């Protein structure tokens, strides 16, 4: 999921 | 730490997390797979400073991380398409989505169930150009439909402690606009009846965006396809 | 003739407005053609009652034909859903489409595509009862939606008088249940919000619906089908 | 020549 981690950042 | 916020602090605070206006790349020259590109385009670098302000949303980051994506998953095209109709505003039969690509319902026509969506958020612009609507009144119902578009086990408690914070936020700004007690729940009532329009829009627009992931027309980004997939079309 | 009545007129000309709560056929476990058979000859039914119910709501006959038309050709399922909302507040975890049609969660899953939307509807109904929803307060919601829904998809100013009408009747019942100023545009904001859920609802059950149409699960009354005819 | 309109006029 690239919102998962583009959230994590 | 979002519940000890002033009213004028939470206007603040939001008007200070607000995204840039991103360009298009596009060229002035004469289809439907070149503007649906240059849509699809726009929405998945929006989409990344759309996450940096949602983390600036006061009590967004107090929420789990699978419940922060949840709620951006829901609202995303909400929140663009809110966006795109605030640009809008000054701007009468006209979509403005970059400063460089402003677009008119005739110009919709070249993509195809793409008129139907375009007159939709025209006429949400004009309404919102009738109200007057404020900057200030802007931010807060963005990050409410942020807030609100996926709530519907203490997460939702204060999701709602929020919401609550914003509308009285509302209230303020309209008090100081010297709007008498009842001009201030009339438009507040007039404001948030806006967002079931705008939800109306999105799944309109998402099963649209859907059909052109199928139908192969443009291509999508990674990041536009996992929002996609989101919503199970 | 609706903007000169007072707050408890709107009330008690809603409340007399309501349609009457229709039953089921009364009888074997649901298959998924059963169960969408139900489910839209109830609609069906509903539907007509919806039509008297919509020229009883102040200010309704007011507008022209095609308006009225649109209305209803918009926010039938949303009218449809949050009563069916509603009427499932007293019965948590089941929806009570009718009297003698109460279904849990389990036999939202005999027809595909249907427990999300079910779902959605319990979500809807949990939070009503959280919030202690009143009756004078579904009314005004209720008859908000069918003003609302189509009302920016277009007489207009017309129809926002008669929103305003709405609110301040809202208002109205919360400063008589005690609330103070704060709690009561809270309370009036919290309840506005279901409707942005209430008009997701209504698209998911009409791209099912249609979806029950392409796969000819049951057939469709020429009502149901015009009223479903009238979106994308 | 809708059916909702013959519900709505009588
Ligand atoms: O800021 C933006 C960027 C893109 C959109 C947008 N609108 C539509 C409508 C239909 C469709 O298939 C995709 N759309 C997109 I991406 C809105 C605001
Ligand atoms: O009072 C009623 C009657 C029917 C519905 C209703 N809900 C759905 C969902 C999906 C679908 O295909 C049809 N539905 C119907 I008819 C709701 C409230």
């Amino acid at each position: 999921k690239i919102l998962h981690r583009l959230l994590q950042d | 730490l979002a519940l000890s916020l002033t009213a004028d602090q939470m206007v603040s605070a939001l008007l200070d997390a607000e995204p840039p206006i991103l360009y298009s790349e596009y060229d002035p020259t004469r289809s439907e797979a070149s503007m649906m590109g240059l849509l699809t385009n726009l929405a998945d670098r929006e989409l990344v400073h759309m996450i940096n302000w949602a983390k600036r949303v006061p009590g967004f980051v107090d929420l789990t991380l699978h419940d922060q994506v949840h709620l951006l998953e829901c609202a995303w095209l909400e929140i663009l398409m809110i966006g795109l109709v605030w640009r809008s505003m000054e701007h009468p039969g006209k979509l403005l989505f970059a400063p460089n690509l402003l677009l008119d319902r005739n110009q919709g026509k070249c993509v195809e169930g793409m008129v139907e969506i375009f007159d939709m958020l025209l006429a949400t612009s004009s309404r919102f150009r009738m109200m007057n609507l404020q900057g200030e009144e802007f931010v807060c119902l963005k990050s409410i439909i942020l807030l609100n578009s996926g709530v519907y086990l203490e997460e939702k408690d204060h999701i709602h402690r929020v919401l609550d914070k914003i509308t009285d936020t509302l209230i303020h700004l309209m008090a100081k606009a010297g709007l008498t007690l009842q001009q201030q729940h009339q438009r507040l009532a007039q404001l948030l009846l806006i967002l079931s329009h705008i939800r109306h829009m999105s799944n309109k627009g998402m099963e649209h965006l859907y059909s052109m992931k199928c139908k192969n027309v443009v291509p999508l980004s990674d990041l536009l396809l996992e929002m996609l997939d989101a919503h199970r079309l």
